């Protein structure tokens, strides 16, 4: 049990987020991507030290080394950052869909000033829906790797509601992205750069549907089935990989950079 | 002492409360610059759709204000800079009456390549198609008498014409459209697009054309925000 | 060219009316400008920055 | 037919005579007797204030004679009167036409003028009897767009128009008292002298003219530039003035020498000048440009000694305060800045 | 002063050849794009030909394309228009116009009947 996979992907993720923040911290979309990379970096830097702590403070002997309320906070912040990133992605997809799908309506009703308020309402909803179990409405348990905790399968009805909320957000993001792709194809047919945007959105949608559905796929099964095949770990690793991929393809692979990479060839 | 300053602050607060209501109205309207070539039927097109005249119309609950300069001189390199933030310049060209077609081409070339109008888009209305058809069938005046490259010009493949017109009228119309699209296509210096259309006096669906072209303009405007 | 003859007469009239004027030498005019710029050299808050105590835009 | 060529030959003979007279009166260059005075060093102006509230590009701006209040005209249709010390908006007047191109503040602080593509100059009263700000007058009678206007007092106003003529109006009556003709292009700017006797006007014919207000005739013509003239401003003492044009060059002309004295240009400057102004002493010459910046020139040494770079779009207007304490600049990015 | 003086006009039998010249003074000739325009008896000003700052970009109108050829010599600040195979419909007053601003690629008002950067024009008459 060595950090051959965990620490390396954590380092890659924080390095990509810092690279993105370098070219970013110097429009509404601009406000949204700042907040997205901010919450991504916050979540990863506040979670990963806790999962690294159970590598030197225990030789696969005692999963709860620091205290009795450690992995509880781990699972809480895990669900919190997951819902936060998913709601941020939903907000960005809805903004883009409105921007390309309904231009006139977007031209008036939507302004950059109201963009800072998105983080405050999403954090509020996520704190509510993730401290919900802390008020005895749910309960956390530890898993086969031992270095993390999450919601228990059965004995309550919280994991199914969490998974269905995640699935609703995912299908909404996918619907918005497919509608924007359809509109871009339509505007390319009616007529360079629309092909660039099509390629970017295809990449983003594929990496979002690959790295975020397995959680819902595995959360609707028995706990005995997953641990036998060790799927519960990959279910969350894929969400973390999605949180890594988001800022990279949002800020570093912008249409200018894709145009440069295509001109080089 | 401080009462005067707080009265000033209250006056400023009321001024800003009014400026917000004015800002919400300034963003809902779309300004267009109707800049015809003269003797081109732009008066009939504003019939359809003293220093400057203004016409308001509404399509799908979207408001458009179209401005036509009136009592100005024929030198226009100084007052045209006022219209660099307008969403579209509607350029009307008398396709049949002309050398006014070369004058229109030179005016479009000056607008397209201007330093301040380099990110403004042009909706090109080639008016007077009925007279053009009747003059191409009647053979009274040829474009080869003013555009020697009209011969050897083959009509392109796409854009099937309506059945009632002679194919030579199609050739003339598309030759003029290509004369404008060569200028539109070639410079590449600034961002903006041209939308050529065929109109007439009997036509009645020009407001929806302007609506769709401005929708496309605003879509491409929003699209740029994502890159860089 | 019946509208041009009157315009040309007006132009030549203005030319010969503005040709008979007084002209001092460039040396004295430049000296007057230099003397004016030297007399008010201390009365220019932009030419010499005023401290933050008398600057109302501080 | 032939008499027209006779008149043209007479005109060219007079032009040659005037040019030879000018060359006779030119004995020593300004850049020669100024080679000893010490340079101003370097000017470092910083953005003290930034006034926000305009929706579109700002074309005009004008300080008040109390050196505190400011006016600005935007192409959204707003005439905003700011207090610059506290950054508070004192007034916000909505205009009938959105295409305003000029604005002026009366030397008494009671009226404000504005005009534009509607060929009309509207005068607004700022001190009505416990009421709103309303159109006091509407001076009509010009044929082209109104490009500049300046108050002589609360009753007289001089306006430049795009129909190649200037006009002096009596506001009370409402009709033109005097008309100044002679330009062959759009008159772009005008500048009042320290005294209210004379004023200079620049046009698109690459020439400037000096007009007497009381008589109504043109005194002198200056033809140093080679493109359209956009800006004009009097030297603080009224014996000289400075112009800027599209040929990317500012120039200094003298009234009594009747010729140009200095040329402010640089190799990497290939954009036109939109506005020029003089400081209180007359030693510095500020000029706004199309490349989004403002340059400060040593009016006597002709070397540039400072830059003003805070605007994101073309600098449209620029004005130094009557006490010489601040420089307001307005740009097409819809922001007014104060530099000190 | 910006001065443009044209020369070379005259009466020529149909089919002959002419060469109009345009001497410029008061501006940097090599920074402006130059134009030849003309006015026919009883008509308005129309654009004939134009050439850019260097001489690489050249354009003619449909009526003269193939017959006329425009050139500029920057060494002596001169513009030339060589007219070949003239016809009776070429009789007009020819003007040498300068583009209003330097370094630009667009010239707005060269045919405005009041343009200030034009010349006085030479009468080119084609008859027998
Ligand atoms: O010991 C072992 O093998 C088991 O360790 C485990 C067990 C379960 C799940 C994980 C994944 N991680 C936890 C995590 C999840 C989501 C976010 N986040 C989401 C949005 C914003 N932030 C941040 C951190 S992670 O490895 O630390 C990581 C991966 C990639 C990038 N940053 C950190 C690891």
């Amino acid at each position: 049990e060595s950090p051959a996979i965990s620490s390396v992907m954590f380092s890659a993720g924080v390095l990509g987020n810092l690279i993105a923040l370098a070219l970013l911290a110097r429009s509404l979309f601009h406000v949204l991507v700042t907040e997205l990379v901010f919450t991504d970096l916050l979540g990863t830097c506040l979670i990963s030290p806790v999962v690294l702590a159970s590598y030197a403070r225990n030789q696969t002997l005692v999963a709860l080394a620091p205290e009795s309320r450690a992995c509880t906070y781990f699972a809480f912040a895990m669900t919190f950052f997951s819902l936060a990133t998913m709601l941020m992605l939903f907000a960005m997809a809805l903004e883009r869909y409105l921007s390309i799908g309904h231009p006139y309506f977007y031209q008036r009703r939507v302004s950059r000033s109201g963009g800072l308020a998105v983080l405050p309402v999403i954090y509020a909803v996520s704190l509510l829906f993730c401290s919900l179990p802390l008020l005895d409405y749910g309960q956390y348990v530890q898993y086969c790797p031992g270095t993390w905790c999450f919601i228990r399968h059965g004995r309550t009805a919280y994991l199914q509601l969490y998974a269905t909320l995640l699935l609703l957000l995912i299908v909404s993001v996918l619907a918005c992205n497919f509608s924007v792709i359809l509109n871009l194809i339509r505007m390319h047919r009616r007529s360079a750069e629309e092909t660039d945007h099509l390629i970017l959105l295809a990449i983003m949608t594929i990496t979002f549907a690959v790295c975020s559905l397995p959680f819902t796929i595995f959360a609707y099964m028995n706990e005995t089935s997953s641990r036998k095949e060790k799927w519960d770990l990959q279910a969350l690793r894929f969400l973390s990989i999605n949180s890594i991929i988001d800022p990279w393809v949002f800020a570093i692979l912008r249409p200018p950079v894709l145009r440069l990479m295509r001109s080089v060839l | 002492q401080r009462n005067e300053e707080k009265a000033q602050r209250e006056a400023n607060k009321k001024i800003e409360k009014q400026l917000q209501k004015d800002k919400q109205v300034y963003r809902a309207t779309h300004r267009l610059l109707l800049l015809g070539a003269g003797e081109s039927g732009k008066n009939t097109i504003v019939k359809q759709m003293s220093g400057i005249f203004e016409t308001k119309f509404q399509v799908d609950k979207v408001n458009f204000h179209m401005f036509d300069v009136g009592a100005q001189r024929d030198e226009r390199r100084k007052w045209i800079q006022c219209f660099n933030d307008v969403t579209a310049i509607i350029f009307v060209v008398a396709s049949s009456s002309y050398n006014r077609l070369q004058a229109a081409l030179k005016l479009f070339d000056s607008i397209w390549n201007n330093k301040w109008l380099r990110d403004t888009s042009v909706i090109l209305f080639l008016n007077k198609q009925d007279l053009l058809a009747e003059k191409v069938l009647a053979g009274k005046s040829k474009i080869e008498d003013y555009f020697p490259e009209f011969a050897r010009y083959t009509t392109p493949e796409d854009a099937t014409p309506e059945p009632g017109e002679d194919p030579r009228v199609t050739r003339a119309k598309y030759f003029i459209r290509d004369e404008f699209l060569r200028i539109s296509t070639a410079s590449g210096d600034g961002r903006h697009y041209c939308y050529p259309h065929f109109t007439c006096a009997v036509d009645t669906e020009n407001i929806r054309r302007v609506f769709n072209d401005c929708r496309d303009i605003i879509q491409r405007m929003h699209l740029r925000q994502y890159e860089l | 060219n019946t509208a041009s003859i009157a315009q040309a007469r007006k132009l030549v009239e203005q030319l010969k009316m503005e040709a008979n004027i007084d002209r001092i030498k460039v040396s004295k005019a430049a000296a007057d400008l230099m003397a004016y710029c030297e007399a008010h050299a201390k009365e220019d808050p932009l030419l010499t920055p005023v401290p933050a105590s008398e600057n109302p835009f501080r | 037919q032939s008499e027209l060529d006779q008149l043209r030959q007479e005109a060219e003979q007079l032009k040659n005579q005037i040019r030879d007279a000018r060359k006779a009166c030119a004995d020593a260059t300004l850049s020669q007797i100024t080679n000893n005075i010490d340079p101003v060093g370097r000017i470092q102006m910083r953005t003290r204030r930034t006034l926000r509230g305009h929706l579109a590009k700002i074309y005009a701006m004008h300080w008040g004679t109390d050196s505190r209040l400011l006016v600005s005209a935007s192409q959204d249709g707003k005439l905003i009167i700011w207090d610059s010390y506290t950054t508070n908006k004192v007034h916000a007047i909505p205009l009938r036409s959105s295409w305003v191109m000029t604005c002026a503040y009366a030397p008494s602080g009671n009226y404000v003028a504005c005009g534009g593509l509607d060929n009309i100059c509207s005068i607004y009263n700022l001190k009505t009897r416990e009421g709103n700000v309303r159109v006091s007058r509407e001076l009509a009678g010009h044929t082209g767009y109104l490009s500049c206007c300046r108050f002589l007092d609360d009753n007289q106003i001089v306006t430049s128009s795009g129909d190649t003529t200037c006009a002096l109006w009596d506001i009370e009556t409402g009709q033109q008292t005097t008309t100044f003709t002679g330009h062959t292009g759009d008159v772009m700017s005008l500048s009042l002298a320290p005294d209210t006797r004379l004023f200079v006007s620049g046009a698109c014919d690459a020439s400037a003219k000096l007009w007497d207000v009381r008589e109504g005739m043109c005194r002198q013509t200056f033809t140093g530039h080679e493109s359209d003239i956009n800006a004009i401003c009097f030297f603080p003492n009224g014996n000289a003035f400075a112009t800027g044009s599209d040929d990317a060059t500012c120039r200094l002309f003298d009234l009594r020498a009747d010729q140009e004295l200095m040329t402010y240009s640089h190799d990497n400057i290939i954009c036109g000048i939109t506005s020029v102004s003089f400081s209180k002493s007359g030693r510095l010459l500020l000029a706004g440009y199309d490349d989004f910046n403002c340059n400060v020139w040593d009016a006597l040494k002709a070397d540039r000694a400072g830059v003003l770079a805070g605007h994101d779009n073309r600098v449209s207007c620029l004005g130094v305060t009557d006490d010489g304490m601040a420089v307001a600049t307005g740009s097409w990015d819809s922001f007014l800045k104060i530099w000190n | 002063q910006v001065q443009l003086q044209e020369s070379g006009g005259g009466l020529v039998q149909p089919g002959g050849s002419l060469r109009l010249s345009c001497a410029a003074s008061g501006f940097t000739f090599s920074n402006y794009k130059m134009n030849w325009v003309r006015q026919a008896p009883g008509k308005g000003l129309e654009w004939v030909s134009d050439i850019s700052q260097s001489g690489a970009s050249i354009s003619y109108t449909g009526s003269v394309k193939g017959r006329f050829t425009i050139s500029r010599d920057n060494a002596k600040n001169t513009l030339y228009l060589q007219m070949n195979s003239l016809k009776p419909e070429d009789t007009a007053v020819y003007y040498c116009a300068r583009c209003p601003a330097p370094f630009t690629r667009d010239c707005f008002d060269v045919t405005s009947t009041t343009y200030a950067y034009r010349g006085q024009g030479t009468q080119v008459t084609v008859s027998s």
